[PDB]
């Protein structure tokens, strides 16, 4: 637990169809010695284990809807959801695996209400 | 279709020991390291460490080296996480996780998690 990952906002109450944005700020830059920035976003649906959504800052994982996109500079990264669907409910986490030990953000709760 | 199956929830008394298992299927167990993550009440995720499945050597993150121990049963493609001298602070759901290319850079596959509850 060294590189702090802070997410904004911690609670994201939204409504179907609306857009959603989650920010993640790292306390240090996160570029691996090999030049890659291993910044991933995970979604943990209720009653499930986390699942990978975005890796390498902006690459969508297999089967991930196009509504999910990622961006980010040196210490500030963003996960955006064009249109929020009922199946998007859950907790989102950013994660850096660029420097040891790998660290996760504290989680952002997306709740539709 | 990688599958990581973990053992059931545990309700333990303080000071006792708990041993969690993670059964891997559909891939060569010894080709990928097994990582372990601790999810504390509230949802925070903390990296515990990883075990090299080919050499059976563990590497832990911040203070976990103390009472946590990783082990393997390569013949049954199973990884274990044992917690000795259970403390209230250990209450959490533990996950075994496998990465994409065995570099611990991208956690792709996760077990369903094992909730450990330390009572009174
Ligand atoms: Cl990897």
């Amino acid at each position: 637990m060294d590189i702090l990952m802070t997410q904004t906002p911690l609670y994201l109450p939204v409504s179907l169809g609306d857009q959603a944005s989650i920010s993640c700020r790292s306390s240090q830059t996160i570029v691996h010695n090999n030049g890659n920035t291993y910044l991933e976003w995970y979604l943990q649906k209720p009653g499930q284990s986390p699942q990978l959504l975005i890796y390498k800052v902006s690459n969508r994982f297999s089967g991930v809807p196009d509504r999910f996109s990622g961006s980010g500079s040196g210490t500030d990264f963003t996960l955006k959801i064009s249109r929020v669907e009922a199946e998007d409910l859950g907790i989102y986490y950013c994660f850096q695996g660029s420097h040891f030990p790998p660290t996760f953000g504290g989680g952002t709760k997306l709740e539709i209400a | 279709e990688v599958q990581l199956q973990q053992s059931g929830p545990e309700l333990k008394k303080p000071g006792e020991t708990v041993k969690i298992s993670c059964k891997a299927t559909n891939y060569a167990f010894t080709d990928y390291s097994m990582h372990w993550v601790k999810q504390a009440p509230g949802g925070d995720l903390k990296y515990v460490g990883w075990i090299n499945t080919e050499t059976d050597e563990p590497t832990f993150a911040d203070d976990f080296k103390g009472r946590f121990a990783f082990s393997l049963d390569t013949s049954t493609s199973t990884a274990f996480l044992q917690i000795n001298n259970l403390k209230n602070e250990d209450t959490a759901t533990y996950f075994c996780v496998r990465d994409r290319h065995d570099y611990g850079e991208i956690f792709t596959y996760w077990g369903q998690g094992t909730t450990v509850t330390v009572s009174a």
